[PDB]
RNA sequence: CGGUAGGGGAGCGUUCCGUGUUAGGGAGAAACGCGUGCGUGAGCCGCGUUGGACGAAGCGGAAGCGAGAAUGUCGGCUUG
RNA sequence: GGCCAGUGAGACGAUGGGGGAUAAGCUUCAUCGUCGAGAGGGAAACAGCCCGGAUCACCAGCUAAGGCCCCUAAAUGACC
RNA sequence: GAGUUGAAAAUAAGCAGAGAUCCGGAGAUUCCCGAAUAGGUCAACCUUUCGAACUUCUGCUGAAUCCAUGGGCAGGCAAGAGACAACCUGGCGAACUGAAACAUCUUAGUAGCCAGAGGAAAAGAAAGCAAAAGCGAUUCCCGUAGUAGCGGCGAGCGAAAUGGGAGCAGCCUAAACCGUGAAAACGGGGUUGUGGGAGAGCAAUACAAGCGUCGUGCUGCUAGGCGAAUCAGUGGAGUGCGGAACCCUAGAUGGUGAAAGUCCAGUAGCCGAAAGCAUCACUAGCUUAUGCUCUGACCCGAGUAGCAUGGGGCACGUGGAAUCCCGUGUGAAUCAGCAAGGACCACCUUGCAAGGCUAAAUACUCCUGGGUGACCGAUAGCGAAGUAGUACCGUGAGGGAAGGGUGAAAAGAACCCCCAUCGGGGAGUGAAAUAGAACAUGAAACCGUAAGCUCUCAAGCAGUGGGAGGGGGACCAGACCCUGACCGCGUGCCUGUUGAAGAAUGAGCCGGCGACUCAUAGGCAGUGGCUUGGUUAAGGGAACCCACCGGAGCCGUAGCGA
């Protein structure tokens, strides 16, 4: 390929149109905005959601339950991992699950949060293969596929959380048997 | 990045030669030679589409006269009666350019269409 | 550079359910509900999808809520 | 296979840039003016007892990119 | 359905009506035709009436509406 | 190292191969106005006892008043005043606008005004974030993120924490205690945080590092120096073209009659500073200084924190409203404490306010020195390619133009004629004089002159179709061009309306300038690159772009519910 040979493909960069330069070109005159207007005035023109002086679309409709209130909204707090990924995935009969293995196989690529939602394994798909997971806690559903599947499973305790000395005194009261 | 051409001079010296004889400000000024141009222009369209029309009128008023010279009775539309009752098909009214060119020969034309 | 703003007045209004469609509240809920019937506040009580022409409209001036159509 | 508002497809031209210290050019380039030529047309090509040093095409890109209108505007020159 | 426009001042003509004074090229509706956005021919001229839907060329022919004394193409045609 | 007394020629005299002109470092003068400063002033002047006036510092004398204060006198190379485009800080601080009105809000703590100050300024060394896991001053960039929120929950406004980079630097002071003095001070000590310091007692000596007129050191800058390699023919001129040779550590650039590696100035490279400045490295020298045990007493910044109110600002508009700073008024505790962790209480965690100072990353151009440009080419680019903020206008604030290009070299026309000049024609220069000083290419409108055809019984958006008559060159002589007897037909163009030849709008004409553009995002379409999912931002880079890093983040992988 030399300089002079280059050529890209049709369809690849259409020209674009300019307006206000011959009715034969196509947009002409008032280039494209009928007559008059606000569409056809230069500025900001309309506001999109606006209704020309009704009330408008989301004024109308009562605000979202949790949202109207202010309360925090529903967020996501583990990593949703199916059986599907672990199947698929080129994981042996030898060879632990956890965080840095999902993270280092080419499953999960978790950005935004490395800090606050470990894992969690759900039930949908099988596993044939056994493991030995010590990742977070499980589903009823999981815990019923990965214990059918005869694999080492272990859920493992992320942090605990600081109980008041009176509040812990008040729940080892409670231990009555 | 500034952009000063000529190309408006050609485009508009184009239309300056053709703009010739139009007898003073159609022939020398230019927000008249561009409308002078177009004006031209359908003039040509209708005067062709016209011209078709008009030399159709005038071989027909051209052969009516010749027909009309005998004297007896005989009109442009009795010509046209035998002309395709004897069956001659479409002489596309050029009977009316050898009815000068040829007088003796639409002569010979329409007396046979007598017989 | 400049980002746009996602709108808020209709971002509490409108929301996104998985597959790409907006929902919304009905409207005639919080207000004179005896003179109502319970099959009035149980037709007005769910969540359904917005029509195509203000599916359409707010979709451009709510731009990152990830909607198909 | 008429077409306004309008929508889509395909192209011409301009100045600069890559090829480019390109081919060509004081044995006359650009300009300006010319055509018994070619195109659907925007335009191309050719000719000049004018002018005097630059600058094509092709394959590509980027625009202060195309004028007849704005009681537009700036110079020149009319009318009366 | 996706992207993406305009338009939201209409006008006359026939029918169905209301307002009027069954007055207006008046006003508002309902179905339709034209203009808008439609050239050509007939209408003397003349958006909306009739024929009619213009890709282009021909110094081609046949027709619709309408006409055949002259201006101006075709019958000073025939018979009541 | 060879000619000079600016542009800028001429004339008169000089200055110069015991080194001129010029360049560079350091000095000298600098009238008058202007901070303007001896006093006045209507700026560039007047009067003068010739004076840095005033404020600050120092010294003497020292009022009402004893000490004081004020004043006066004097000294002083004498510190400040004034100016500065933009950035920065502090204070006053809008309104048009957006909300399709408008008052809450926004525009906006922006513009403007004043003050100050530096090449940067502000901030800055945790009474901090965070959450039971951890970080370690401030600033800036990418990101989280247009998220959490805030908001007539309208218009809009919009963080922060985790993470990744640039740059890193920490130090002085008060109090408790000793000593001198009537306090007020001074000199030692101590300045820290899963606490220190003071008091009492025991040990113990030198490793390392910080600061710096002073001068030897280094490189760099402000002058410069050497510096490679060709002729000949061509229509004015050769650098272009054609023929013969060479340089390259040099083919960047500018000029030379014309375009240059070999003509010049230069460049690559090698060199070079008496003098000043700057860069880090020496130096006489000043400094930082150590560990243990006991001791809840003594201390750890007071009209301060907090509280009742009135508020401001943190994205947070008074809301559950925390943190931060102020107005009035009340008004604490010292470490067994106090403050923060978003009202508040209890526990834990974190830090030690009411005292100050600090470089870097960072933002900008009135500029300066280099290198560039899909930047301009005299209506452009700075308003300004000449007198440019000029002429001119305004009392003033202020507004504000226009005019470039003869040649290569003036070689700028000796002389003759017209003639008072201006001008013109010969001649002469030049390649060009139709390049003549109004001087380079010179288009259109506009004004003309010459040649061909044609108009004075004619109604016409000036055309067009047919074409009488006539004229011109011609070679495919039937063709082409110009004129137009007469006939048919034809309601200027745009805007914008239901409808415009319209007596609706617009334009005197000609030529230029003159309008969906740019940044960043969302969405969709078309072409790609990978699908062992994709892709990097900031940032680093042979000056920029760039090879290659840089997986932070983003998107898709799981949804439902408040």
């Amino acid at each position: 390929f030399r300089l002079d040979n280059l050529g890209p493909q049709p369809g690849s960069r259409k020209k674009g149109k300019r307006k206000g330069r011959g009715h034969a070109a196509g947009q002409g005159g008032s280039c494209g905005f009928g007559m008059r207007g606000q569409k056809s005035r230069s500025g900001p023109g309309i506001m999109r959601g606006f209704e020309g002086g009704q009330m408008p679309l989301y004024r109308r409709i009562p605000k979202l339950r949790g949202i109207a209130g202010g309360m925090r909204a529903g967020l996501p707090k583990y990593v949703p991992i199916n059986l599907r990924d672990i199947e698929v995935a080129g994981f042996k009969e030898g060879e632990e699950v956890s965080l840095e293995s999902l993270k280092a196989k080419g499953i999960i690529n978790p950005s935004g949060r490395e800090r606050r939602l470990p894992l969690k394994i759900l039930g949908e798909g099988e596993l044939s293969t056994k493991l030995q997971i010590k990742a977070r806690a499980f589903s009823g559903s999981a815990k019923e596929k990965l214990e059918a599947a005869g694999c080492s499973v272990t859920v493992l305790p992320g942090r605990k959380k600081y109980i008041k000395e009176s509040v812990r005194k008040n729940l080892a009261r409670a231990d009555e048997y | 990045r500034v952009k000063r051409g000529y190309i408006a001079r050609r485009r508009r010296k184009k239309i300056r030669f053709f703009a010739s004889s139009f007898r003073g400000a159609h022939s020398r000024l230019t927000r008249t030679i561009a409308q002078q141009k177009i004006r031209a222009l359908v003039s040509a369209h209708r005067d062709r589409d016209r011209q078709k029309r008009d030399f159709r009128r005038l071989w027909i008023t051209r052969i009516n006269a010749a027909i009309r010279e005998r004297g007896v009775y005989y009109n442009y539309s009795k010509f046209i009666h035998d002309l395709y009752k004897r069956q001659l098909l479409l002489n596309r009214k050029i009977l009316a350019q050898i009815a000068i060119l040829n007088p003796n020969c639409i002569y010979m034309i329409y007396n046979e269409i007598i017989k | 550079g400049y980002k746009m703003k996602t709108h808020k007045a209709s971002a509490k209004r409108f929301r996104v359910t998985g597959k790409g469609k907006i929902v919304r509240r009905r409207a005639g809920k919080q207000h004179l509900l005896a003179k109502k019937n319970t099959k009035r506040k149980n037709r007005l009580s769910k969540l359904i999808q917005v029509d195509r022409s203000d599916y359409d409209n707010v979709i451009g001036a709510l731009p990152y809520l990830k909607v198909n159509r």
